[PDB]
């Protein structure tokens, strides 16, 4: 719903181990994708979805270099003033090669099917920037064999114990609105002054491209964290893991984390209202990713050891704009 | 004089049920808005694409009917906190669809019900519903005094029933029913339909509940002692807790078929009524304070 | 047919073959101004669902959940209205007239089963009680409330008065013997399953059964062995007169499947455009097999 | 983005001079779409777009017998609960006749094209329930010589001095929201101690079916309004006029309001601020309609004698979804 400037996309694009990931993944892609003999004969149809400035355009490039193949480049992109450098990156130094597209994904008519198509639509929980909705609206014009990177990624919970963040969420509060607002909406943020009480489980997973006949982004999670020490629960961190091509992965989950990887800092579901947890006790927290027409927003929950309240019904302090 | 209401989940012809449970003496009626056995899909073919009409019309009653005399009811396959995924769907678009016809009727109130531990989905789908759209339904727990299972008879030879006592064991309900307001953040709309069993739960699980927001009181007929007549009454523990409801000013409800076969089905409504007249007299701060019940002032500041 | 009414409704509930070869069905309207139902016998069943070409029509106070034949003219019934009544066929087969209508359950009877004698019989209810009736002497001989939440289904075993099955949606299937003063016991998995909903005897083996639960999964037991068959719910599973037979299960899916007896599927059917309610045998032709849905279907089917 | 309950129907249901004018105007247009000769070989496709509990449709059925032709029915609408009504009319009354549709005009795939479309998607302000996108999202099934009823519709204004409405606004002051929202949305009221300060004129107009090669509903008006009194301006009244067909009309401009027609009650948009004015000045406000792929708002400023401020700015405080 709201455009990048361009200083976030230079500072996000100055991370090596993330973007040498992809174009690695992309190179056992083209491998796995045309022998030896056709390596002259087959030019591969790939479809940046969601291409920025050119670092997965320009890692393309580099990946279909390593491996010695041919590929025809599509650059889509929806932000025009992200375009604008597109276009001159095209102009000047691309060429023919890479066709520049200003378009949503989900709204462009291509001229032909993809053989691959490479997204960068994730967040600090996955899902969160809604790389699922696009990428369903866009598997259309992938090849009936067609392969996505990434593949699948998946979503991490741990319920967390800090009094400093507890307290900053409290002072988020804004005047118009909700008193208690800032509690039912998740943050960014670079955890530190923290206790985490139980280790890191699935919460949502995504696969692409889903070939299931209704295809239903909506999600119900229900998950259980043993505690063996008292502690008072104030939110849950989240995190998560990504399969870009077979072994090829990146991650934030700080038992799998990739390394000298800051793009990605993990996020914060508050609760309003500390909850006291005993030494043995367990904690139950639900998850909800709900979507309408309009718009995609999570709810969720605590039941045990006592239950919370379920926070942001009906999206009403906090939603993802489609 | 008592508000009193009739449970049924078999309707067949709207007119002629509502006209004879009138004529019984009843104020209202809880009635089913769908069939309860009519399951809908809203996923998969070619169920989901079912020809309409998938309930009977708005225009069999006149709007103040749909005001003052229905109460609606969910029907009991619709399961939210199914182990299935497939069911739980399901049942999510049928709760929204049940409770927002209710909502286009303009009915009083909406039956739901805690008959299991889990009830979390279930509450978030209200929760959602109460906060889309403009409306003041109000939304009656249908919650039971003892649990089916803590009340069921001991007639399992290989799963028998705990005859130890259990403090917080028979408090079971109760916490269902905690669990589901507070996961609801306290509305004002959702409010406890106590049904109550065969036999009375120890008097702690009683007093628990008169701290809570009780509208309506559920009587089953197979709780009725028969008496030397032939007429149905009440155990004297029973009368009880019946004079603590009406204390506490609540809309009683009768459920379950005729099974005093010998005299009509008002008999059970004479039974309350007679209570009603029949109870400990108001004395001159009951009759005063009365109407000032639970209302709040800012106290006095005269200097 | 004189009394028959004009037009059956919608939801055709049940389906059942006499052993001459009439076919009983049993019809309930689940939608509209008027909530009621309706029993036939076709004495033609390739004339189904006509109402001009049938030999005998009535229509009941309320929907029909259930019924079975109680020997070759009555009629046992499951009544949303809470009642367990009893139809019985005329001299000439041609009309069917209320034989009694017990109102003894506190909400929908949806089961009725009848026990080897033929004397007795016995309903399951929403309301979380089974009855034995006896149907001689139109009243309960006996009422059990051993489940938690609502009977889902009750099958008596075919050569014993005294035994029968029932299943709940509180996860338990018991077996039962009258003449145990515990006459319930409790059958099933180590572990929480999917909830059961459907049970079938075996036809020639008096402890080896069949039970559906909701997630689509049929299973073979004796007091393992267990195939996804369907998508959705498993509404009914009924065995073929064979010598040998075959297991016929039926789903909210829409769709029928026969299995044999490692319950590997061998006939696939989706004729039916909405829930598969009822399955039925043919006493003459044992390849026949008829069908009925919500979709007003009665269809036959050719089993290899 | 909400459905009507049931009562809002059954009292709307209950004005006669409105569905005979449109019974009428149904009646007009098809005598002059098939002549005497084809009164029993041509059968016209009528589409009620958005058709409640079956007024329209009833009235087209008496407009049919009333000229001695034969069509063929379509309700379309998109409340389900209503729907419930459709259905059960079609199954006891109607017949095979009205083909009943549960689904958005914009959404649905239709059988066959159609002769007529009937609508009554009509607001205090004409264009306030967005009657204009819906029936751009349903033109498409229209034969290329189609007649849309209503066929075009026009709003108006009129300055306002009232000291008690501009009170009652300032009391719809509600907690966690912006204290100044409220005078930044319009209200449905009827005007009664007022004083209309300058005879109403024309605001936006929208015509149906709009054969534009690109069709934007957007919109920006400019009225300036003599007053021969000293007054305070407080607000602008709102009414609106539309052609179901030819001399068919409905209005509740009070010039030409519709007589016994308490359909439809006037709007108000309110200024957050009183401006005073002279006699002989002159009231120039502005008007503008906006719109984004989600929702649709109206924005408002007045200029002369001095300027107010752009009143709900990016639909801040008001919007009425799509
Ligand atoms: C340079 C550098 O040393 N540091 C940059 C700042 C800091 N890190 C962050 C991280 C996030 C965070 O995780 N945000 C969530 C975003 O969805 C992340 N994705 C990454 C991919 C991407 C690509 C292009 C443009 C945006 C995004 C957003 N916020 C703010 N500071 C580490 C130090
Ligand atoms: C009976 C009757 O004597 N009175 C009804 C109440 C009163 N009048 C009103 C009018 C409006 C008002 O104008 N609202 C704006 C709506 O868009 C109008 N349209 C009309 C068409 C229609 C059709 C079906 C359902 C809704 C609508 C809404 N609000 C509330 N009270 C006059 C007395
Ligand atoms: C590089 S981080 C995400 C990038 O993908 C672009 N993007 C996100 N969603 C879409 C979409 N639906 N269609 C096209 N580009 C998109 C964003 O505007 C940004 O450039
Ligand atoms: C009778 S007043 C307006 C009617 O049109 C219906 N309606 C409004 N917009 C649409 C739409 N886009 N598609 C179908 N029905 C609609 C409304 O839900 C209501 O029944």
């Amino acid at each position: 719903m709201d455009n990048l400037e361009s200083q976030t996309y230079e500072v996000f694009e100055k991370d090596p181990i993330k973007y040498s990931q992809y174009q690695q993944a992309i190179y056992k892609c083209l491998l796995d994708r045309v022998p030896e003999e056709e390596k002259d004969t087959n030019v591969q149809v790939l479809m940046v979805l969601g291409a920025g400035r050119g670092p997965l355009v320009n890692a393309s490039l580099r990946a279909a270099k390593q491996a010695d193949r041919r590929i025809k480049l599509y650059a889509v992109e929806k932000n025009p003033n992200a375009v604008v450098t597109l276009e001159n990156w095209q102009f000047e130094e691309w060429g023919s090669q890479v066709t520049v597209v200003s378009s949503d994904m989900r709204e462009w008519v291509a001229p032909e099917k993809a053989d691959i198509i490479v997204s960068e639509l994730l967040g600090s929980f996955a899902d969160n920037e809604l790389s699922p909705e696009c990428l369903d609206g866009a598997q259309h014009f992938l090849k009936d064999d067609g392969v996505s990177i990434p593949g699948e990624y998946t979503s991490f919970l741990a319920p967390i114990s800090s009094s400093k963040l507890y307290n900053e969420v409290r002072a988020c509060r804004e005047k118009d609105r909700d008193p208690e607002a800032q509690f039912e909406m998740p943050y960014v943020v670079r955890l530190h002054n923290f206790h985490q009480l139980s280790a890191p489980q699935p919460c949502f997973t995504f696969s692409h491209p889903n070939r299931d006949p209704m295809i239903d982004n909506n999600r119900y999670c229900t998950l259980e964290f043993p505690v063996e020490v008292n502690t008072v629960l104030h939110g849950f961190a989240g995190y998560f893991e990504t399969v870009l091509y077979q072994d090829i992965t990146l991650s934030i989950r700080p038992e799998t984390h990739s390394p000298g990887m800051f793009s990605w800092f993990p996020i914060l579901f508050p609760i309003k209202q500390p909850i006291t947890v005993r030494e043995g006790q367990t904690i139950c927290v639900r998850f909800w990713r709900c979507s309408n027409s309009k718009k995609v927003w999570y709810e969720w929950a605590v039941t045990a050891p006592v239950c919370s309240a379920i926070h942001n019904p009906t999206g009403r302090s906090y939603t993802i704009g489609l | 004089r008592v508000s009193s209401g009739r449970d049924l989940n078999c309707v067949p012809e709207i007119a002629d049920t509502l006209g004879a449970v009138a004529k019984q003496g009843f104020d209202f009626l809880c009635m089913p808005v769908f069939h309860p056995r009519f399951k809908r899909e809203f996923i998969q073919e070619p169920a989901k694409n079912r020809p309409g009409p998938q309930t009977r019309s708005d225009l069999l009653l006149s709007g103040r009917d749909w005001n003052t005399l229905i109460v609606g009811k969910l029907s009991p396959w619709i399961r939210p906190d199914s182990k299935v995924e497939k069911i739980r769907r399901n049942s999510e678009a049928a709760m929204l669809q049940e409770l927002n016809f209710g909502a286009y009727l303009g009915l009083p109130a909406f039956l739901l019900p805690l008959n299991q531990e889990d009830n979390t989905n279930l509450a978030r789908v209200l929760t959602n519903h109460i906060h889309t759209g403009h409306h003041s339904s109000m939304f009656w727990m249908r919650v039971p005094l003892v649990a089916p299972e803590d009340l069921r008879d001991d007639i399992i030879e290989n799963a028998p029933t705990t005859h130890t006592e259990e403090y917080s064991g028979e408090e079971k309900t109760w916490m269902w029913w905690h669990n589901f307001r507070t996961l609801c953040d306290y509305s004002k709309r959702i409010a406890v339909a106590l049904e109550i069993g065969a036999d009375l739960p120890s008097n702690h699980v009683i007093d628990r509940w008169l701290g809570e927001p009780i509208k309506a009181a559920i009587l089953p007929t197979s709780i009725f002692l028969t008496n030397k007549k032939g007429f149905p009454v009440l155990s004297k523990m029973h009368q009880r807790l019946i004079f603590r409801l009406l204390k506490l000013e609540v809309q009683f409800i009768i459920t379950g078929t005729n099974h005093h076969s010998e005299k009509e089905f008002c008999s059970y409504l004479q039974y309350l009524e007679y209570l009603s007249q029949n109870r400990p007299p108001p004395n001159a701060y009951e009759l005063f304070a009365k109407g000032y019940e639970d209302y709040l002032q800012s106290p006095l500041q005269p200097l | 047919p004189p009394n028959a009414p004009a037009c059956m409704e919608r939801q055709l509930e049940a389906a059942r073959y006499r052993s001459d070869g009439a076919l009983l069905l049993g019809a309930s309207s689940l939608s509209g101004r008027c909530w009621a139902g309706s029993l036939w016998l076709f004495k033609d069943p390739c004339a189904a669902p006509n109402e001009g070409f049938c030999s005998a029509g009535v229509q009941t106070e309320a929907g029909v959940a259930d019924l079975t034949w109680v020997g070759e003219r009555g009629i046992l019934v499951a009544s949303d209205s809470g009642a367990v009544e009893l139809w019985e066929l005329d001299e000439n087969e041609t009309l069917i007239v209320s034989k009694f209508c017990k109102y003894e359950h506190d909400d929908i009877v949806s089961t009725v089963s009848v026990l080897s004698s033929g004397t007795q019989a016995v309903s399951g209810s929403k309301d979380i009680c089974i009855k034995v009736w006896d149907l001689a002497q139109q009243v309960v001989l006996s009422s059990y409330r051993a489940h938690a939440a609502q009977v889902t289904c009750v099958a008596a075993s075919p050569h014993k008065d005294s035994v029968f099955l029932s299943c709940s949606e509180d996860n338990r299937i018991l077996l039962w013997d009258t003449r145990c003063p515990k006459p319930a016991s409790q059958i099933g998995c180590s572990a929480p399953g999917y909830l059961p909903t459907s049970l079938a005897w075996h036809p020639q083996q008096s402890e080896v059964f069949v039970f559906g639960d909701e997630n689509g999964t049929v299973s073979l037991v004796d007091t393992v062995l267990s195939s996804a068959v369907h998508s959705q719910c498993v509404t009914g599973l009924v065995f073929s007169p064979h010598s040998v037979p075959f297991l016929a299960s039926l789903s909210e899916d829409c769709s029928l499947a026969v299995l044999d007896s490692s319950l590997s599927e061998l006939f696939r059917s989706q004729a039916h455009r909405d829930f598969v309610r009822d399955a039925t045998w043919s006493p003459l032709n044992h390849s026949l097999l008829t069908t009925v849905g919500w979709d007003h279907q009665v269809v036959h089917h050719v089993v290899p």
